[PDB]
């Protein structure tokens, strides 16, 4: 007879992850603490969202947005893209929708 | 094994990302904006990315320690340097 | 029941003995076919020719497998097209065959 | 006793040896058959296909 | 009657959807349902099953509807092999949704062997390789390459993709399968270790499990080695191709293909040898082979494998080892079976026995150790004797009398085994001297049979065996 928070459904699934880049066996208090982390990471992300897209002028979130801040963050550099980043770590199905491709008659989606 | 100690995962469930929850949780912390049918999958690569600093500097400070197991003094500890490098 | 018994041991035997000496000669018969062949080593055309068998082929081999590529990311139904459709069962085969 | 369990054996044996020659009569009639296609059946030539 | 219902039902489908005619949908559902009535209770034919597939790839008729047809599709006879290549076509389009591409690869999985003919299936490997990208996909294409996979496939390129995606998604059991079975057609490019036979890929009741069962009904209606292919240091540095191999000249059989007799029958004259040899022992097809060979490296092998482990396995010699008890008893069955087929005794056990011989008691494995003697080659009785016969005596006359009638047991089949071999020579030592051997050996057991009976005092059980001896 389980019942489970949602809110702690979508943390699971990074908690998890977690696990598989430390390479070592971890104790069980480390694990809630994480889950502190994630939802403190999320707060803030979204704080930061709203000034960069306040500054532009215009309320709603565009990708570009995203882009400033990672370049903030020094995750992307001159030589490191936004297009590199989604090339390593995104599967086949995530990456059609995000970096377009010209095919079948020079069409290319998404349009760029 | 013990309840309390849990071994690394040898296999890492599918890469598949829980876009819903991703959803809910802008929503309700920021209800007046809408954000792009898209905007959701990049997020979740910011997410990626964040978990895979806090993992790379919390083994260090284990095996700094001589420990073998992650303890939550050491995560703790990861947690005060990535935050405010995560944020810009 | 041993009178039936030493009968077919003894057939068995003779058919171990025949069957002994006509594989020996079969097999040295088609060693001997092996070696001289290999043993030509005719060095005005020879090695001349095969180097350019070590070429051909590589090329050939990366040209197939670019095409089968190309076909796929294209996003058309190839079976559609009859002319197209035989193209790409021939890509698949070995060049070596040939 | 002991004469039924040398009757029951001697039986085994027999049904054993009876496929084993049954096998070797088969491999027997290939190798004659092979042989005999065998024996049935240079630069130049060999320039040729190359 | 019916099979009219179900013509009309399938130029139905062809005819295409009417988004304004909410009466064909039950038209559809009631045209549908036939169909899935022929299915279950006697299948498509052949001829339809082309049609169908076509038109559930083609993404026209909506997920909700084309989702049910693959699940009652069924195949009463063998599928064209056209109709599965017009099919991936269409999965290379991607009209169709993930759903659909899921069910595709199930149904075709598990009716892999109603297919007429897998030539041209084989041809598409590259296509459904492609497919391991997503990860949806990612476990059934698996078993789909599993059973396609081919030496021809193996190509050092998509050795490299494997590699790459276990990287990314870690150990996953059906990438671990399909490695594996790289690697056995490629030695020199991969080297797995993997840890012991669990079941890899799961075996789910498919949806069209029962329905099998009415197409079933219709159409019923180690001490020794492994066997493993030849060390891959054959060719290993190569500066070039032979000149035989370049013009595509005969080859040899790969030990894999060999499971039948008929396939033996064709190919004897040229195999492809085990790595080790003693693998040969327990497999019936290669002894057909090595019972007509006598060539003389394999001969060497053989010598030092067997002759090493019946020293290391024996009980009463070389650290006098009692663990083993029963698997040197098994082995040694193993042993005799083997040479009661070649009708001849191994080197090796002739040497074991030898040196063994001094050091037995008399008891430990009588049954196979005095089966052993029976297989000992033609000689001069005078040279033997010191060998083996003054050990046997000293053993006999010191022991009970279940002792004394095996050793004239094996004696008989000793004598029995030497006439044998003796009377085949004279249709193709001279003669003379061979027969002075046997007339002393006969000698010999007569001077044993009178020293037995008389410290016997005249025991009639033994006698039975001594007049056994004398009718041969």
């Amino acid at each position: 007879r389980p019942r489970q928070d949602p809110h702690k459904a979508g943390l699971s699934h990074y908690v998890k992850l977690f696990s598989f880049y430390a390479k070592m066996p971890m104790e069980r208090k480390a694990l809630e603490m994480v889950e502190k982390c994630l939802d403190k990471y999320f707060q803030h992300l979204c704080d930061d969202l709203e000034v960069f897209a306040a500054h532009a002028g215009r309320k709603t979130v565009k990708p570009e947005d995203l882009e400033l801040l990672m370049r903030r963050q020094g995750l992307v550099t001159d030589q490191v893209s936004l297009h590199v980043l989604v090339e390593r770590h995104l599967p086949l199905e995530y990456r059609q929708l995000l970096i377009p491709c010209a095919y079948s008659g020079n069409s290319v989606f998404p349009a760029q | 094994m013990a309840l309390s100690t849990i071994v690394s995962q040898r296999k890492q469930i599918k890469r598949k990302a829980p876009r819903g929850f991703l959803k809910r949780v802008f929503k309700r912390k920021k209800p007046q904006l809408r954000l792009e049918k898209s905007g959701d999958l990049l997020v979740h690569l910011n997410c990626l990315l964040f978990v895979h600093r806090l993992a790379e500097e919390s083994r260090t400070n284990a095996c700094a320690s001589k420990c073998r197991v992650i303890n939550k003094e050491h995560v703790l500890a990861a947690a005060k340097v990535i935050l405010k490098k995560s944020r810009g | 029941l041993e009178e039936k018994l030493l009968d077919i041991r003894k057939k068995r035997l003779q058919l171990k003995q025949a069957s002994e000496s006509k594989l020996l000669e079969i097999q040295t018969e088609k060693n001997k076919q092996k070696i001289d062949l290999d043993s030509m080593e005719n060095s005005e055309r020879i090695k001349i020719i095969r180097q350019n068998l070590q070429m051909e082929i590589k090329i050939t081999t990366v040209i197939q497998h670019v095409f089968q590529n190309l076909i796929l990311g294209s996003k058309v139904n190839w079976a559609e097209d009859p002319a197209l459709k035989e193209i790409v069962l021939q890509l698949e085969k070995n060049v070596d065959m040939m | 006793s002991t004469k039924e369990s040398k009757n029951e054996k001697l039986k085994e044996d027999l049904e054993r040896e009876q496929r084993w020659l049954d096998e070797q009569q088969q491999i027997m009639e290939s190798l004659n058959v092979l042989h005999s296609e065998l024996k049935n059946k240079s630069e130049s030539r060999i320039f040729n296909e190359l | 009657a019916e099979e009219d219902a179900l013509q009309m039902a399938v130029g139905y489908f062809e005819k295409g959807p009417i988004k304004a005619s909410q009466n064909k949908d039950k038209t559809l559902e009631k045209h549908l349902k036939t169909v899935e009535n022929v299915a279950w209770k006697n299948g498509l034919a052949s001829e339809e099953i082309d049609i169908l597939l076509n038109i559930a790839l083609s993404g026209k008729f909506g997920n909700a509807v084309n989702t049910r047809i693959l699940k009652c599709m069924i195949p009463a006879t063998v599928i064209s092999e056209d109709s599965v290549v017009k099919a991936v076509s269409w999965l290379c389009v991607g009209k169709c949704s993930g759903s659909t591409k899921v069910l595709f690869y199930r149904w075709l999985v598990a009716m892999f062997d109603f297919i007429d003919r897998k030539e041209q299936i084989n041809l598409l490997y590259g296509f459904f390789f492609a497919s391991l990208q997503d990860d949806a996909l990612c476990p059934y294409v698996c078993h789909l390459l599993y059973l396609l996979t081919k030496k021809e496939n193996v190509k050092p390129f998509r050795v490299r993709k494997l590699l790459d995606l276990q990287a990314k998604m870690g150990m996953q059991p059906h990438l671990q399968a399909l490695l594996s079975l790289y690697k056995f057609f490629a030695p020199a490019l991969i080297s797995v270790s993997l840890p012991v036979k669990k079941i890899y890929f799961k075996n789910s009741e498919n949806l069209w499990k029962t329905a099998l069962l009415a197409v079933k009904q219709r159409n019923r209606g180690s001490v020794i080695p492994v066997l493993n292919s030849s060390s891959y240091t054959k060719e290993c540095g190569k500066k070039e191709m032979s000149l035989s191999d370049c013009l595509n000249r005969s080859g040899s059989f790969p030990l894999e293909q060999l499971q039948s007799f008929p396939q033996l029958l064709q190919n004897i004259h040229c195999l492809e040898l085990p790595s080790q040899m003693g693998s040969v022992l327990n497999n019936s097809l290669l002894l057909h082979y090595i019972n007509c060979v006598r060539d003389e490296p394999v001969l060497l092998r053989f010598y030092y494998w067997l002759s090493q482990t019946l020293q290391e396995e024996c009980i009463w010699y070389k650290v006098n080892n009692y663990e083993h008890g029963k698997e040197f008893t098994n082995f040694l069955d193993t042993i005799i079976r083997a040479e009661c087929f070649l009708q001849e005794g191994f080197y090796s056990c002739e040497a074991f026995l030898y040196k063994s011989l001094p050091l037995w008691d008399g008891l430990c494995c009588r049954s196979q150790f005095l089966q052993l003697v029976s297989w000992i080659p033609f000689s001069s009785f005078s040279e033997v004797k010191p060998l083996l016969f003054d050990h046997l005596a000293q053993l006999f006359f010191t022991s009970t009398i279940y002792f004394k009638c095996s050793v004239l047991q094996s004696l008989k089949e000793l004598l029995q085994n030497w006439l044998l071999w003796l009377s085949m020579d004279i249709h193709m030592t001279t003669l003379g001297g061979s027969m002075n051997s046997v007339s002393k050996l006969i000698h010999y057991v007569g001077w044993l049979s009178t020293t037995a009976m008389r410290l016997e005092s005249n025991n009639t059980f033994l006698l039975h065996f001594i007049l056994d001896f004398y009718e041969k």
